[PDB]
């Protein structure tokens, strides 16, 4: 059974023909016979063996790259995905009830790839770059591949540029930065998407007022989601003027899985359109936990093999190479950014899950959205004792540096005297002064829904709760006494600490000065 | 003479030779690719075929793509000539300066030591970190473990631990980034620009550390082999030019990581919680090179991501076996605000021995984990009763033990840019004698307070003084303060005529540099002559 004396036996050793000079004659009149029944065979085109729950196996399609875009022959696109010495399994984008058994697989020859450009900023696209809003199809737009690699060392700079997002909870104690990734993870309607969406539409209200390049292009990716939360969504984005900014990609759960996988890297391609052209880009992959799946749902039916939770082994490489490509660039590249927030949803505080350790080890930062938070009245529901961000200083606003580091630190002595208020002895004025004041610190960053604060009016707003100017306020109506603290204030106050950018010796007498001529209604 | 692509299933392809097949673990290069892509031979699948891990991505490769024989594993640069550079898994530069001016370049892979060429010399590496240099003491040419979950404080403890050590070590020193972040590789690289521990241009043969780099956008065999690239590189600086050397590994999970990725694709069944089946045998096969010979000394100092804060998973857990040192970060000494946040008793060291760092060194760094393993038994009935009826023996071991907590936090001089205060460097002797005051309790005199991020026994004894003058103030309320107008202040509309004019254009950028190409309708697909058509009107 050696391939030696089998290989010997490609000799001719036959020392008779009684066979050879019989059916040599005999044979093509018989296939003739049959040829009916026989496809044309097939070498550079493809021919489907088998198809069923979105995966075809392709015969032939002998010069197909890895990741390749490939055609049926009723219209829809497919990927190559791996590539086996008899056939080739290929990820159907769209419904597999249009392909049969001995279809044509057509190649395209192109690795698969998006429309990016100016042409997309304020179109509704599905997973793939065809716009789905019923526009046309896209104008002065080019094709660009998804699968970028990142750039690399000597590409990037230091994160400096803030990027507010217009949550003071975000924008006091977890500080984004312009090209940095930072996660939003947290159980089931706990505000994932809120704080996301009020990032976008900070974003409208900054970009009217900034000279044309500290502008910043937000893209919604929404993996997973139902078609009518995107239809309510785009709905917010248009009556906002937000969709002048905002391109939404969105494979919904009603499209194929290899259509959900690669809408991230569909989204951030058109997003990178702005990194490498020196704007600044911002990104939202809403439910990178349904991500997850759909890629779990591909390589389970490529059968591969499952690993923790049946996902993949590389489920790593997956989140790994598509949150790295959101970068601040360097001068010599333009010096454009993009910042990445995506969204995972835990499975009842789990955050030892498998797809959440990774996007934490791989993000920057990290926004925890506690749903026991949630209903205690604190909107959103920021955990500060487990959000942290890795640029701390350096990425947020000057004056809110001030004002904002002795709101972390004393929101910190308002957590260690909580697992001490059961007794109620409160002795010697500290452990009863700070659970008043930390207490008036947490109500300070409620704030409601699809109304994002200027970061001139939070840096105010906070200090006038971690100085005086609210010490004899109860602790029930804080969330109305800060509409005397921006109305009432005079607002060419906030103009002049948006111009400067810090809290300077001149301004902080007229903030104490200005501060005790408002009215606040608590008694 | 050479092979062809007969797989790719992801990462892992297949390439089958017509005769002398490649040795495992050697290099094939696949030729016509877009970029340089480099495949190690993992196995023999049997049939004429040998099965390979990518060093990039596998996409764009072709079913009978010619893959040549390197005849020889990867070999990458080392010497003098890459100090100073930052190199890839297969020893490209990707620094954009040149080409790597290194000579004898060396295969990534090796075997151990063997059990002749062992020291057993432990003197100790004196860190300036007076929760390390105390607790669980450093040994020079040994190897430490930094564990620790994500956004405990691992990098940034690397980070002290080289502008502390590699700076004074005169030596050369490698950093082996391994699977992390592409920021923290820049930061690291550009702050090494400013200290002066890379050099750029003629002065470049002035350098002491060499970058070698694998993060995380690689995909998992570059990330696999990226930590062989770089100890391939401390390896000779320990064995040719007979130096020390400092290895900084970031996060050898990420090694761990990286071959269960491949590890289903292989075609090994997979062990226990997720990772292969040679989880042990691979990390052992790797650790054992960072080891001390006779010839020359590597000091090397790894960051261990735990996953979920649990050192019971098997990736961690494994590790701890090959580590002289043990810093164990953890989440419950950061949420205090302590930092560096170091598991004061989880953190173990080899030094940690009266015979070694004397019985002064080791009494009072027994001491401290005596009343910080007390408080942490009477934690659980302060809560129950409040710490009032203990009769002050219990109450002496906890003001003791909650000053001792503080005084094991230190400002760190790679964390000044995101706290505001600036690091101190404790020395050896001065945080002996430091915790000897709070042990035998010469420091009840001071608040407890007062120990928290401070450097020397003689910054927490001015800290009280600091702390007691300003609550001596806020004592005058009446006038005499900022908040009146006729000193400098000037009026608050005035204030707004400073405000420089600032224009805005209106038309976003976006006109003015595009090529806006066609993009077609239909789809155009090709036919059996490889020829560009429209895909054909039949279904
Ligand atoms: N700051 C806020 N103030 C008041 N309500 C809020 C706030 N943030 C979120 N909500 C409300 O909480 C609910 C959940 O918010 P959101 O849709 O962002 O959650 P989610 O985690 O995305 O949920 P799902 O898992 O259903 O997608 C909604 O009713 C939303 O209006
Ligand atoms: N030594 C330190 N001093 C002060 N803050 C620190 C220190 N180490 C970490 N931090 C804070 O905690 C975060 C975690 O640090 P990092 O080294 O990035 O952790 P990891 O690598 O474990 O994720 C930092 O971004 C910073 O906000
Ligand atoms: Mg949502
Ligand atoms: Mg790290």
């Amino acid at each position: 059974a050696d391939a030696k004396a089998l290989d010997e036996l490609r000799k001719p050793k036959f020392s008779s023909k009684y066979l050879i000079q019989h059916v040599s004659q005999k044979l093509i009149p018989a296939v003739k016979e049959w040829e009916k029944s026989y496809q044309p065979p097939v070498i550079h085109l493809g021919r489907v063996l088998s198809v069923g729950d979105g995966i075809a196996r392709v015969y032939g399609l002998k010069s197909v790259q890895a990741g390749e875009l490939v055609c049926f022959d009723s219209g829809v696109k497919g990927m190559a995905l791996n590539l086996q010495a008899d056939h080739v399994g290929v990820v159907v984008f769209g419904n597999d009830s249009v392909i049969h058994q001995g279809d044509l697989v057509y190649r395209t020859g192109q690795i698969v790839n998006v429309p990016i450009g100016p042409g997309t900023l304020g179109r509704v696209t599905d997973g793939l770059g065809q716009p789905i809003d019923g526009k046309g199809p896209l104008t002065n737009v080019r094709s660009s591949l998804v699968e970028v690699k990142a750039p690399g060392i000597i590409a990037r700079q230091s994160v400096r540029e803030p990027l507010f997002t217009g949550v003071k909870a975000v924008d006091a104690l977890v500080p984004i930065g312009r090209g940095q990734r930072e996660l939003i993870i947290g159980d089931r309607q706990t505000g994932k998407t809120a704080v996301a969406i009020d990032a976008i539409i900070h974003q409208k209200n900054c970009n009217e007022q900034v000279p044309k390049a500290q502008r910043v292009y937000c893209v919604y990716v929404a993996v997973g989601q139902k078609r009518s939360t995107v239809a309510q969504l785009v709905k917010l984005f248009t009556q906002t003027g937000a969709m002048r900014y905002t391109i939404m990609v969105s494979a919904t759960a009603s499209d194929a899985a290899p259509l959900q996988f690669l809408a991230p890297y569909s989204g951030c391609a058109m997003a990178e359109y702005f990194r490498d052209t020196g704007k600044h880009g911002l990104i939202i992959y809403d439910d990178l936990s349904k991500q997850s799946v759909a890629y779990r749902q591909m390589s389970l039916l490529l059968r591969r093999p499952p690993g923790r939770e049946a996902f993949p082994g590389d489920v790593f490489y997956l989140h790994s190479r598509l949150l790295e490509r959101a970068a601040k660039l360097s001068k010599e590249l333009g010096g454009g950014s993009l910042t990445a927030f995506p969204v995972i949803e835990t499975q009842a505080g789990d955050v030892s899950a498998y797809i959440a350790t990774n996007v934490i080890s791989i993000t920057d930062g990290q926004i925890f959205l506690e749903t026991e938070l949630f209903y205690k009245g604190i909107r959103p529901a920021l955990n500060v004792g487990l959000s942290v961000s890795r640029v701390g200083s350096a990425a947020q606003f000057p004056g809110m540096k001030q004002v904002a580091g002795t709101l972390k630190l004393e929101l910190a002595q308002y957590r260690e005297v909580a697992a001490f208020a059961q007794f109620g002895s409160d002795l010697d004025a500290a452990t009863q002064y700070v659970l008043e004041r930390g207490a008036r610190l947490t109500e300070m960053l409620k704030q409601k829904q699809f109304a994002p604060i200027p970061i001139e009016r939070q840096t105010v707003a906070v200090y006038a709760a971690t100085k005086g100017f609210l010490d004899k306020v109860r602790v029930q109506d804080i969330v109305a006494a800060e509409e005397a603290v921006i109305s009432q204030v005079n607002p060419a106050v906030f103009k002049i600490l948006k111009a400067n950018g810090k809290i300077t010796p001149a301004l902080d007498a007229h903030l104490k000065a200005e501060l005790r001529k408002v009215k606040l209604p608590g008694a | 003479d050479a092979g062809y692509v007969s797989q790719v299933i992801g990462p892992v392809v297949d390439v089958r030779f017509d005769g002398e097949l490649p040795s495992i673990l050697s290099s094939l290069e696949v030729e016509g690719h877009s970029v340089r892509l480099v495949l190690e031979v993992a196995q023999h699948m049997g049939d004429n075929t040998v099965r390979c891990i990518a060093m990039d991505s596998t996409d764009g490769l072709v079913r009978g793509q010619k893959v040549v024989d390197t005849g020889s594993p990867i070999k990458v640069p080392v010497g003098r000539g890459t100090l100073g550079r930052i190199m890839n898994v297969i020893g490209e530069p990707v620094d954009e300066q040149g080409p790597i001016d290194a000579a004898d370049i060396w295969s990534i892979h090796r075997e151990a030591p063997e059990f002749t060429e062992q020291s057993t010399e432990q003197e100790i590496l004196v860190t300036g970190i007076k929760v390390v240099d105390l607790l669980a003491p450093y040994q020079r040419g040994g190897k430490i473990g930094l564990f620790g979950g994500a956004g405990v404080g691992k990098t940034v403890l690397i980070m002290e631990l080289i502008n502390n050590v590699a700076k004074a070590h005169g030596g050369f020193s490698v950093f082996a980034g391994v699977g992390e972040r592409t920021r923290e590789g820049n930061d690291l690289y550009r702050e090494m620009i400013e200290s002066g521990v890379i050099k750029l241009g003629a002065e470049r043969g002035n350098s002491k550390c060499t970058l070698v780099y694998g993060q995380m956008n690689e995909p998992p065999g570059a990330r696999a082999r990226v930590a062989l690239t770089g100890l391939t590189v401390a390896e000779y600086f320990r064995d040719i030019e007979g130096q020390d050397v400092l290895l900084f590994v970031d996060n050898i999970f990420r090694f761990t990581q990286a071959n269960s990725e491949v590890s289903a694709l292989l075609g090994r069944i997979p062990s226990a919680v997720g990772y292969q089946p040679t989880l042990a045998t691979d990390l052992g096969g790797l650790q054992e090179r960072i080891t001390t010979t006779t010839k020359g000394s590597i000091t090397s100092v790894q960051a261990v991501y735990v996953p979920a804060d649990d050192l019971t998973d098997p990736a961690p857990a494994t590790t701890f076996a090959h580590l002289d040192a043990t810093t164990v970060l953890s989440r419950s000494i950061a949420e205090l605000g302590i930092y560096p946040a170091v598991d004061p008793l989880d953190s173990t060291s080899r030094m940690l021995n009266p015979n070694v760092i004397g019985a002064e060194h080791y009494n009072v760094a027994r001491g401290v984990q005596k009343v910080l393993q007390d408080y942490k038994n009477l934690q659980d009935i302060i809560a129950i009763l409040g710490m009032d009826e203990l009769s002050e023996e219990d109450k002496l071991t906890v003001a003791r033990a909650r000053k001792i907590q503080r005084f094991l936090s230190q400002p760190f001089q790679v964390a000044e840019v995101f706290t505001g205060t600036p690091g101190k460097y404790v020395d050896l002797a001065d945080t002996i004698s430091g915790f000897q005051g709070v042990l035998t309790g010469k420091y009840d005199d001071l608040p407890e307070m007062a120990f928290y991020m401070v450097g020397d026994i003689k910054e927490v004894k001015e800290k009280a003084d600091k702390m007691a003058k300003d609550i001596a103030s806020r004592k005058e309320a009446d006038n005499k303060k900022v908040s009146e107008e006729l000193k400098d202040i000037p009026s608050l509309d005035k204030l707004v005529s400073e405000i420089k004019e600032v224009v805005i254009e209106e038309d976003d950028g976006l006109e003015e540099d595009f090529k806006a190409e066609a993009l077609s309708s239909e789809t155009v697909v090709l036919n059996e002559e490889g020829k560009s058509v429209p895909l054909p009107k039949k279904n």
